[PDB]
DNA sequence: AAAAAAAAAATTGTATATATCTGACACGTGCCTGGAGACTAGGGAGTAATCCCCTTGGCGGTTAAAACGCGGGGGACAGCGCGTACGTGCGTTTAAGCGGTGCTAGAGCTGTCTACGACCAATTGAGCGGCCTCGGCACCGGGATTCT
DNA sequence: AGAATCCCGGTGCCGAGGCCGCTCAATTGGTCGTAGACAGCTCTAGCACCGCTTAAACGCACGTACGCGCTGTCCCCCGCGTTTTAACCGCCAAGGGGATTACTCCCTAGTCTCCAGGCACGTGTCAGATATATACAATTTTTTTTTT
C-alpha cells in the first residue's frame, strides 16, 4: 500500500519527498512532483539498462561492466548529448581509426 | 623478419583500445601527488581512494586531449604530432586564457 | 620531482589516445599541463579540506573538486 | 608582480604621458605671445622647436615645389645658349614632352580633339626636321605632337595616342587612326575601341590606356624602343614637365642605368620637379617662351600649325559606317 | 548510508530477470541517478524563482523534463509522468 | 503570411564583415553555406530553450529574460541586458 | 591600386575598433520568426529579445571565427577552408 | 513597481576612486549584471559546501572559503585580508 | 551611526544584501557578519574593475566610460580574464591581434 | 658590373582641432516602505572524552618493466612550376531604415475564497547490517583461424 | 611459410544474491494558516501599413598571388636485442585523527514600533555627436651610392 505501489512505480517517492523537503529547494513541496521525478527516473534507468544489456549480450556476457555501459552511452547520440561532460570510470573510448592513416 | 613501421603501431592501438587497465605506475603517482600537495600546507595524510580518483580522472582527461590532438594533426595533413597541436587544443578548450 | 612520470608511460598514454608518432619536445609540455591541472584540483580539494576542520582529505572531496570543473567522475561515492 | 607595483609603474607611465603632453602644450604656443618665465622648459628643449621649425620649413619647401618658379630672362637666355650648343653637338638626342606643354596646349596638367598642337610642339617638330632631336617621349595623351608633324617612330607616348587605335586580335596587330577622340565610347576596366578594322573586321583597341588596366600591345607604344633611343642619345633633354606621368614609368627615361654611364640629362620647367635639381642645368620659365628663344639662338623659325599640315587627319582612316553616331564628340576636319 | 540499490535491482528484475550485475556498475548507476536529480531539481528551482512563485508543482518539473532531454525521450517521459500522476490522483 | 527562404537573408558581405572582425584575410567560396548551417542550428537551439521558458510561465509573448536564462543555460551568460 | 592584403588588414582593424552591430535587423528578425513559428504558431516577439539574439549570435560567430583563424594558421595556410570549421566545431565539443 | 539596483552605491565608489569621472547607462546595466552574477555564484558554492559538511548555519568562514575558491591567488589574498579587517571593525563596535 | 554599512565603513548596503540572502532559499538561517564580507568583496571587485575602466577612458582622451572600455580592461588582465573569460559583454568587440606569420616580409 | 644598404619622398592611413547643438546625466524633492532598536525563546553549535580504523612505515623476492644501442627505412621539409580562385574597382538595382498613424491583444494589479500544504502524536514494516554458499568468471594452456 | 589473435576446455576462487533480524522512517489521521485560481479593469507596446531617401548588395571582368602536386634529400624514430632496475606483493607495527556521545552557552528568528534612505519624477546645462577642415608619424618603396 506504499505510495510507490499505489502509483505503480518502483523507485521510492517518500524518500524523494523527504530529500526534496531537506534539499533547500523550496520552503514547500508539491504532492505529485516526486511521483513524476520517480517516473522519469525509471524511464532513464530503463533505457540505459536496456542498451547496457544489449552491449553485454553483444559480447556474450551475462554480467555488466563499466565498459559495456560506456559503449552504450557512447553509441547513441542522445545519451551522448546528455552525458557530454561526464567522464566514466573504467569506460575507455570507442574504437576509431581515421581513414587516411590507413595504408593504401 | 622486420615488420614495416606501422603494423606494430596498429596492433598496439587495437590492444590499448580493447583494454581498461590503468596505464601509469601507481607509486610514482602517489609520489607526485604528495610532492605537489605538500606545498600549500605541511603534514598531510591521504587515502587510496582519492589517489585512484585523481589517477583515473587524469588518465581520462589526458586521453581526451590526445584524440583532440590527433584530429588536429590529421587535419594538419600530417601523421606525426607536434607541440603546436597541443597548443591549439589548449587554445580551443579555453582552460588557458 | 616532476620527472617521476617516465617517457614510456607518456608514450603509452599517447598510444591510448590514438597517436602513432611522438616528437622529442612533447614530454615537457605534457608534464607542465598535468602539473597545472593537478595543482588546480589539489587546491580545490585542500580548500574543501580546511573548511570542515579535518586534517586528512577524502576521495569524495576530490569528487567535489572535479564536479566543480564540470568533470564529474563515477564509482567513488558520487 | 605586486598589484601595488602594477599601480606604481602605471603611475610612472602616467607621469611620462603628462610630461609629454605638457611639453607639447608648451611647444604649441608661440614664444612671443607667452611670458618670459614661461617657456624655459621650451627654451631648454631647443631641439623640439628646432624640428618644429624644420616641419614648418619643409611644408614651405613643398609649397614652393608646387608653386611655379621663375628665373631671370637674361640668365635664362644664356643657359639656353648653352642648351643650343648641347643640342647642336649631340648626334642623337631625346626630348621629353611634359605636362607644362600640356597646359600650354590646354591639355590638363598632371576636348582633346578640339585642342591643337602648341607652339612648343611646333618647336620640337622643327628640331626634328633639323634632326637635332632624334626621339621624343610625350607625357600628354592628346596626340597633339603627332599633329605638330612629329615622325611617328620618333615620338613615343606612354599613355598612348588618343587618335590611334591598335587591334589586339592580330599578333602583329593592326594600326588605324581616327581624328575624333574615343574617350566617350571607352570606359575604365574595358579596353575596346569598338571600331572594326576595314581589312581584319575585328574591333580595334585604342592605343590610350586608362587608369587601372595594363596595355598588352607593344606596337602602339614601344618601351624598349624608347629605352634604346635614350641610350643612343649623347645627351637627354626634358622641357616643361611636371613629370608625374613620366615619373610613373622609369624605363622610358632609362633611369635604371647608372647616372654616370647614361647620357647627361637636363630638364627645363616652370614648375619644380625632382629631375630639375637632378639636372646639371636648371632653367625656370614658361616652356613655350624657352623653346622660342632656343629657336632664336638656333636661328631657325618656329613652325605654324595648320589642320591641313597636321599629319593626323590624313593618317586617319575613314570612319566605319554607323560609328559617327556612336562617338559623342564629332570627327575633326582638316 | 542510503542508496537506491534495491529499487534499481527491482527495475533490473522487471526488465531482465536472467541477468547478473556487479557492484561497481551499481556505483555508476547511483552516481548517474543522483546527477540527474541535481540537474532536474535545480533547474526546477530556478524556474520557481523566475516566475516569482513560491510553490513547486508538477508543471515546472515537466517543463524541465521537456528542457533537458531529447524529443522522443522527452515525449516518452512526459507521457509516462502524466499517466503516473493521473493514476496517483485517481486512487486516494 | 508564412515565412520561407530567409536563411539566405544573411548576405555574403555580412559574412565577410563578420570574418574580418574574426581576423581573417582570405575567405573560401564554400564557407557561407556552412556558416549558415551553424547559425541555423545554434538559433534553433536557443529559440527552443527560450520558447519553452516562455510557455512555462503561461505567456504568449517571448521575453528577453527567457533569452538570458536560456543563454546562460548553454553556459553563454551575456552582459548588459538585465539579470 | 593598393596591393592585395592592405585593404584586407584595413577592414580587419576598421571592424576590430568598431563595436556596432553587423547584421541587418529586418532579415535576421524574419529568420528568427520563421525558425520560431515551427514550435508554436502565432508568436509575438519584443525588441529586447531580438537584439539579445543579435548580440549572442554575433559573439558566437566571431569567437568561432578566430578559432578557425587559429586552426588555419596552424595549417601553414593563410586561406581558411571548410575543414577548419569542421575541426573547430568538433574539437570545441559540439556535434 | 519600484526596482532595486546598485546605482547609488557604485556611483559612490566611483567618487571614492575617481571624483571626476562620469558614467553611462549601459555601463550601469553591465555592472549590475556583474554584481548579480558574482553574488549568486558565491552564494551558490557557499550553500553547496554548507550542505556538504552537514551544517545548517552560514557564517564568515564558509564564504571566506568560497572567496578563496573562485578567486585567483593575489586577488584572493587581498580579498580575505580586506574582509577580515572589515568584519573585525564591524564586530569591535 | 544608524546604517549598518556606515558602521563597518562600507559603501554597499548591508540590509539589502542581508534581505537578498534571507530571501534566496540558500539557508534557513544566516549569520551576521556574512553581509559585511559580501559588501567588502563587492567593493574590491567593483573598485578594481572601475579603476582599469577609467584608465582605459583616459587612455583615449575620453571622460566617460563605455562597455568597450570595460571590455578593454577585462581582456588585458591575466587573472580577471580567468574570472570572466567565460562571459560575453555587449558591444565589447575584440582586442586587435595579427599573427606574425601573416605580416608581409 | 651587379647586389646591398641607406636616405628621402610620397603614400597611407592615422590622428586631430574645432563651431553648434542636442539630448542625456546630475541634482532637487515627497514620501513611503524597509531597515533599525529592543526583548524573548529555543535549538544549533562549540568543547571535552574514547576508540579503533586507518595511514604511514619497513623489508625481502622476483619479475616484469624500463633503459640504452644500432641499423634502417618512411616521413618531414624545401623548392619549383602551373592553374585558378579570389581580391578589387565601377556601374546598376534593391531594400533597409526613419517617420508618422492607428489598433488592439495582452501584461499587470487588485480582491477574495477555498483548496492545499505544514505540524505533530501513533505506529508498524521495509530497508539496512552480518553471514553464507556456491557458481560466474579469471588464469594457464592448447588449438583454430588470420594477416604478412 | 609465419607469428599474432580468436576459440574451446578445464580448474580454482572470491564476489553476488539470499536469508535473518531489527529499528528508524514511511503512513494515518486530523487540523489550521495561507497561496493562487479566477474576473475584471486597465494601459501600453507590438503589429501593420505607408511613403521616401539612400547606402549597401550585386554582377562583372581582370589580374595575380596562392594552393597544390611533384621531386629530391636527409634524418630521426622504430623494432629488436641485451643489460639494468624498481614495482608490486605480502607481511608486520604503531600512532594519529575521524567519528561518536554528552553537555551547556548564546545567536538567529521572530515580533513590534518608528524613522530616514532610496525611488519616481522633473528640469537645467554641458560633454559628445556631427559635420568640417586639416596635420602627421610610419612606412615603404625607389633611387643612388658603395663594395666586391
Amino acid at each position: 500500500k506504499s505510495r510507490s505501489s499505489r502509483a505503480g512505480l518502483q523507485f521510492p517517492v517518500g524518500r524523494v519527498h523527504r530529500l526534496l523537503r531537506k534539499g533547500n529547494y523550496a520552503e514547500r513541496v508539491g504532492a505529485g512532483a516526486p511521483v513524476y521525478m520517480a517516473a522519469v527516473l525509471e524511464y532513464l534507468t530503463a533505457e540505459i539498462l536496456e542498451l547496457a544489456g544489449n552491449a553485454a549480450r553483444d559480447n556474450k556476457k551475462t554480467r555488466i561492466i563499466p565498459r559495456h555501459l560506456q559503449l552504450a552511452i557512447r553509441n547513441d547520440e542522445e545519451l551522448n548529448k546528455l552525458l557530454g561532460k561526464v567522464t566514466i570510470a573504467q569506460g575507455g573510448v570507442l574504437p576509431n581509426i581515421q581513414a587516411v592513416l590507413l595504408p593504401k | 623478419h622486420r615488420y614495416r613501421p606501422g603494423t606494430v603501431c596498429l596492433r598496439e592501438i587495437r590492444r590499448y583500445q580493447k583494454s581498461t587497465e590503468l596505464l601509469i605506475r601507481k607509486l610514482p603517482f602517489q609520489r607526485l601527488v604528495r610532492e605537489i600537495a605538500q606545498d600549500f600546507k605541511t603534514d598531510l595524510r591521504f587515502q587510496s581512494s582519492a589517489v585512484m580518483a585523481l589517477q583515473e580522472a587524469s588518465e581520462a582527461y589526458l586521453v581526451g586531449l590526445f584524440e583532440d590532438t590527433n584530429l588536429a594533426a590529421i587535419h594538419a595533413k600530417r601523421v606525426t604530432i607536434m607541440p603546436k597541436d597541443i597548443q591549439l587544443a589548449r587554445r580551443i578548450r579555453g582552460e588557458r586564457a | 620531482n616532476i620527472q617521476g612520470i617516465t617517457k614510456p608511460a607518456i608514450r603509452r598514454l599517447a598510444r591510448r589516445g590514438g597517436v602513432k608518432r611522438i616528437s622529442g619536445l612533447i614530454y615537457e609540455e605534457t608534464r607542465g599541463v598535468l602539473k597545472v591541472f593537478l595543482e588546480n584540483v589539489i587546491r580545490d580539494a585542500v580548500t574543501y579540506t580546511e573548511h570542515a576542520k579535518r586534517k586528512t582529505v577524502t576521495a569524495m572531496d576530490v569528487v567535489y573538486a572535479l564536479k566543480r570543473q564540470g568533470r564529474t567522475l563515477y564509482g567513488f561515492g558520487g | 608582480e605586486r598589484k601595488a607595483a602594477e599601480r606604481v609603474r602605471r603611475l610612472r607611465e602616467e607621469q611620462q604621458r603628462e610630461r609629454l603632453r605638457q611639453v607639447s602644450r608648451i611647444l604649441r604656443k608661440a614664444a612671443a605671445e607667452r611670458s618670459a618665465e614661461e617657456g624655459r622648459l621650451l627654451a631648454e628643449s631647443a631641439d623640439l622647436v628646432t624640428e618644429l621649425q624644420g616641419r614648418s620649413r619643409r611644408r614651405e619647401g613643398l609649397k614652393r615645389r608646387q608653386e611655379e618658379v621663375c628665373d631671370d630672362p637674361e640668365e635664362l637666355r644664356g643657359k639656353v645658349r648653352e642648351l643650343a650648343s648641347a643640342v647642336r653637338n649631340a648626334k642623337y638626342l631625346v626630348v621629353y614632352t611634359g605636362a607644362g606643354i600640356s597646359t600650354a596646349a590646354s591639355i590638363p596638367d598632371y576636348d582633346l580633339s578640339e585642342a591643337e598642337p602648341t607652339l612648343t610642339h611646333m618647336s620640337i617638330t622643327r628640331l626634328h626636321e633639323q634632326k637635332l632631336v632624334q626621339h621624343v617621349v610625350s607625357q600628354n595623351c592628346d596626340g597633339l605632337h603627332l599633329r605638330s608633324g612629329l615622325p611617328r617612330t620618333a615620338i613615343s607616348e606612354l599613355h598612348g595616342n588618343m587618335y590611334i587605335e591598335v587591334c589586339t586580335s592580330c599578333v602583329p596587330n593592326r594600326e588605324y587612326v581616327r581624328v575624333f577622340d574615343v574617350t566617350e565610347r571607352t570606359a575604365l576596366h574595358r579596353h575596346q575601341t569598338g571600331r572594326t578594322c576595314h581589312k581584319c573586321g575585328t574591333q580595334l583597341r585604342d592605343t590610350i590606356v586608362h587608369f587601372g588596366e595594363r596595355g598588352t600591345l607593344g606596337q602602339p607604344l614601344n618601351w624598349e624602343a624608347a629605352t634604346e633611343a635614350a641610350s643612343r642619345a649623347d645627351t637627354i633633354l626634358c622641357l616643361g614637365s611636371s613629370l608625374k606621368v613620366l615619373k610613373k614609368y622609369p624605363r622610358l627615361w632609362c633611369m635604371t642605368k647608372p647616372p654616370s654611364r647614361r647620357p647627361k640629362l637636363y630638364i627645363v620647367n616652370l614648375q619644380w620637379t625632382p629631375k630639375d635639381d637632378w639636372a646639371a642645368l636648371k632653367l625656370h620659365g614658361k616652356c613655350d617662351d624657352v623653346m622660342r628663344l632656343l629657336m632664336a639662338e638656333l636661328g631657325l623659325e618656329i613652325p605654324a600649325y595648320s589642320r591641313w599640315q597636321d599629319p593626323i587627319f590624313s593618317l586617319a582612316t575613314p570612319l566605319r559606317a554607323g560609328e559617327e553616331g556612336s562617338h559623342s564628340r564629332k570627327s575633326l576636319c582638316r | 548510508k542510503e542508496s537506491y540499490s534495491i529499487y534499481v535491482y527491482k527495475v533490473l528484475k522487471q526488465v531482465h530477470p536472467d541477468t547478473g550485475i556487479s557492484s561497481k556498475a551499481m556505483g555508476i548507476m547511483n552516481s548517474f541517478v543522483n546527477d540527474i536529480f541535481e540537474r532536474i531539481a535545480g533547474e526546477a528551482s530556478r524556474l520557481a524563482h523566475y516566475n516569482k512563485r513560491s510553490t513547486i508543482t508538477s508543471r515546472e518539473i515537466q517543463t524541465a523534463v521537456r528542457l533537458l532531454l531529447p524529443g522522443e525521450l522527452a515525449k516518452h517521459a512526459v507521457s509516462e509522468g502524466t499517466k503516473a500522476v493521473t493514476k496517483y490522483t485517481s486512487a486516494k
